[PDB]
């Protein structure tokens, strides 16, 4: 898959942490 | 004859003092710290009270001071690791250089500002304060340093409009003397500042922040982001998105000194404290 789905899974996952 | 080696026996009484009061100063605190506007390499002409321990700088070079010689000296370090104490030039020595120069051949920067002992860490990106992209990913980061540097740092929510020190103006300022208070005592401190957004407003503070810039290199990842966030956020996605351009747009060497562009939460929070730990060591000497 692209780079981009790839960075924004990575910053969703880390978006998740701070809930 | 027999008082020539009367002299030199005064200048070493002289050095064996300073030498003394140097051994002395190497477990007192550090009293305060300045960043450099000049560059100063050691000559033999400047009288140094021990020859051989001046500390030579270039400019944007910090500098931990202990305490006074006299009033052309103080006593401190070079804020490296490896660097222990010697004799800095005070500003009338630096001054009196220039003075020195200028009274002979007829025949305004000061060399130093005031900076906190430990450089406040200031967080800025992906995108604006405020908004939830960016509140989050940065209280992510704000609680692993929490963990990571339990004992060895203090966490400060600034809500001041501190851009403002170059009614608020007396809470500005206060809050300025906090954070020199803070960093008193050697622990990292780290602000949540809540009003900075851009590395600019905070260049004519003498806070001498350490900035760390959260950057998503890929605009289509922040505005996809946001959306993720939905329609209150999504409202605001352009002030967000150029919020976010204009920090990459900064020339990165001059404007950041850290740079957190990893995707992954544990790659962007152990480079962040590898950079850390490094600056905890040049400013924690074994000696
Ligand atoms: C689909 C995918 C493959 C490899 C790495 C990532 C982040 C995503
Ligand atoms: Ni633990």
């Amino acid at each position: 898959c692209s780079p981009l789905e790839c960075d924004l899974k990575g910053y969703l996952d880390w978006i998740t942490q701070a809930e | 004859s027999s008082l020539e080696e009367d002299r030199e026996a005064v200048r070493r009484e002289a050095e064996r003092q300073a030498q003394a009061q140097l051994e002395k100063a190497k477990t007192k605190p550090v009293a305060f710290a300045v960043r450099t506007n000049v560059r100063y390499s050691a000559a033999q002409e400047d009288d140094v009270p021990v020859p051989g321990m001046a500390i030579s700088f270039e400019a944007k070079d910090f500098l931990h001071v202990k305490e006074k010689f006299n009033n052309d000296w103080w006593i401190g370090r070079l804020v490296k690791e490896g660097c222990e104490i010697g004799f800095i030039p005070s500003p009338v020595k630096l001054e009196n250089m220039r003075l020195q120069h200028e009274q002979r051949a007829k025949q305004h920067t000061p060399p130093y500002d005031v900076v906190p002992s430990m450089r406040p860490v200031v967080l800025v990106g992906p995108s604006l304060k405020g908004y939830e992209v960016t509140d989050m990913m940065q209280k992510a980061l704000f609680d692993f340093l929490k963990h990571r540097f339990e004992g060895r740092i203090s966490i400060t929510r600034v809500t001041a409009d501190i851009s403002l020190a170059k009614s608020s103006l007396a809470e500005v300022q206060s809050e300025i003397e906090r954070i020199f208070e803070l960093a008193r005592t050697l622990q990292l401190v780290v602000l949540d500042a809540d009003t900075i957004n851009h590395p600019a407003q905070l260049s004519k503070t003498s806070l001498a922040p350490i900035i760390v810039y959260v950057k998503i290199s890929s605009p289509k990842v922040l505005q996809r982001l946001i959306k993720s966030r939905g329609k209150s956020q999504a409202k605001h996605l352009n002030v967000q998105m150029v919020a976010a351009d204009k920090l990459a747009q900064c020339p990165p060497q001059e404007s950041f000194d850290v740079i957190l562009d990893e995707n992954q939460l544990e790659d962007a929070c152990e480079h962040l404290a590898d950079y850390l730990e490094a600056y905890w060591k040049a400013t924690h000497p074994p000696s």
